[PDB]
């Protein structure tokens, strides 16, 4: 909460800004390495606003859909898994990204991988 | 999907 | 569009997705599950795509309910990510990712995947 | 053994072909949904050779590479599910399709959805 | 591939004995970090045979299912990715792991991770 | 779970 | 692709 | 609870 709201950095240098609120909202923008207006991106989403336990994560999720001022990418990502505190905070998760098709090549719509987040970067 | 998606630019 | 996305809509497990799709791409609404009652009912929030590509492409979405409510807490949130699909029988297919709060040592089994197609109220 | 043995249809027209040996092998050939010599292709997999209970699902996966004499697509499927016997037997899974890429395209390599089988053509 | 026929270890310590066969076939030994005998699982796979391309991956899959002569977890895991060889050669995978469910909790059934092997240990 |  |  | 991939 305190800890998940912040700059948040994974692996490819993407950027996620991010401020949860008090009642579990997730609110802020999310940055692709270029780095420029054209790659600023709303997110929202959702974490659980009970007080950490000992030793385990905080489970959270938020979606971005890959439309702005800019570009439309007719696609939408979502990322679900747990922020750790400590030492070295981070933000493990597993995403899905949906683009928009015919219904004849949905089959092939969705693509699944993984990130992970550190505010050091 | 595309060859170039902005989450990975 | 969004018309067509704002409404109620209900999966193939019994859940209700209450959901007001807005011009700015945003999504806001409740989800309840299949008990129906007051402790049934989540906050919901997303995204989609408010502008989409051609006419018989599906609009890409996506949505997060974290499993806390004034009644109860299963430490667990779920994203589901999918399309809407409009016409006579509209229809919104999702693939879900539902994680746990675990210790480190428990992480493998953080992160149950599923699917699930929702289909609107007349 | 004698339940998962036999040939299945999906949702989309594909079919397999599995031998459930009594070691826990599966064994077969899987057919695209244009059903000619081009769309053949060598699967194996594993599954649980003593279940649980009655009333609980036979865990299983198998693997199909997409190559074959004809043709290559450069990519592997995974299904994972549970076979449920009984009079209406079906197995139900989850799969993911890997291509292979460019580390750079890594992000796009793998795509995920599911398929359900039975045994009526 | 005698570029994938070897030893691997994942992240976690557990090891992965694998022989690719010429035409595509993957067969083997999967090893729990324990080590011990009631630890060791076979494993049967599929992976695309041509000759790798330009800097590009070589895509595989394969199954567990986890009963061993000791020991039966009710279980199968599929792991889809690739290969990359080379000198610091790696398996890049996501996985499922399925859990024979009764049909009420089968919405339950299924985990999602991924791994990363080297011939390192 | 509440999802079922 | 073939799967489908 | 536990599970012989992740000993």
């Amino acid at each position: 909460q305190a800890g998940i709201t912040g700059t948040w950095y994974n692996q490819l240098g993407s950027t996620f800004i991010v401020t949860a609120g008090a009642d579990g909202a997730l609110t802020g923008t999310y940055v692709t390495a270029r780095g420029n207006a054209e790659s600023r991106y709303v997110l929202t989403g959702r974490y659980d606003s009970a007080p950490a336990t000992a030793g385990s994560g905080t489970a959270l999720g938020w979606t971005v859909a890959w439309k702005n001022n800019y570009r439309n990418a007719h696609s939408a990502t979502t990322w679900s898994g747990q922020y750790v505190g400590g030492a070295e905070a981070r933000i493990n998760t597993q995403w899905l990204l949906t683009s928009g098709t015919t219904e004849a090549n949905a089959w092939r719509s969705t693509l699944v991988g993984h990130d992970t987040f550190t505010k050091v970067q | 999907x595309p060859w170039s998606h902005p989450q990975f630019e």
